[PDB]
């Protein structure tokens, strides 16, 4: 294949394939020698990540409100994301804001499982 | 977003700390 | 957050999130300074890509056969993957093999869509 | 697998070709 032909093939990979491809280069060639593809492909995967959110092939969980149990909503957020306390309260308290995104790149199913576990905490969630 | 929370945490790291984040990650995933 | 803590959060990210996280650092810091996270995170995303496949949150399309239509089938694989002739022929000829994976990391619909087009050219496809 | 097809193509590239692939990708996605 041409370099350009390989670039268009790389451009057609799913975010997961790109990740696997890179991981596979790192194991085979070592972190140092594989680094060029790692940094060169991250933007491509980042693009695929975004294109999947706009094509609804993946979804995210936006917090519309933490309700009356801010602390209980933050609990679920920590459980989910692993964020420390400060940062989790920071993310939760950004509710209502478009980037109060708890998680993205998930399946509708998983988004539903998250939306519910969050709502069970008295928060209003919106799956985008 | 959650990723923004992680980034802000990462850029706060010192160069020595960042180097430790990296070794560990690479360590935990069989990196060479 | 703790480093161990930051690390735990990253292990909780989706392939898409890690991909977007790396890309943001690159746009923010440049490919040279962001390189460390790019290389150190790829395996993390690779592990998440494999996890999604195992948990059925993402699916792949596997070629079980191409039949008498090796040519037409290679045409579709080339269409879907952008692989060149040689490479496309190589993969198609691997039909029946576990690694005759035409595409992975896709959604059930996308996987279905792909399965359709391949079956249309004479192939026998399995969605996993 | 398809990615295995791409990996085999990448490792057959000369060091100048790999560099050209890298330069192009970064370029197209606005990398600095």
């Amino acid at each position: 294949m041409t370099i350009d032909e390989i670039i268009e093939a790389i451009e057609k990979l799913t975010v997961s394939e790109l990740a696997e491809l890179v991981k596979k280069l790192e194991d085979k060639f070592g972190v140092t020698a594989a680094a060029p593809v790692a940094v060169a492909a991250a933007p491509v995967a980042g693009a695929a990540a975004g294109a999947a959110q706009e094509e609804k092939t993946e979804f995210d969980v936006v917090l519309k409100s933490f309700g009356q149990n801010k602390i209980q909503v933050i609990k679920v957020v920590r459980e989910i994301t692993g964020l420390g306390l400060k940062e989790a309260k920071d993310l939760v308290e950004k509710a209502g804001s478009p980037d109060a995104v708890i998680k993205s790149g998930v399946s509708k199913e998983e988004a539903e499982e998250i939306k519910k576990k969050l709502e069970e905490a008295g928060a209003e969630v919106e799956l985008k | 977003m959650t990723i923004d929370e992680i980034i802000e945490a990462i850029e706060k790291l010192t160069v020595s700390e960042l180097a430790e984040l990296v070794k560990k990650l690479e360590d935990k995933f069989g990196v060479t």
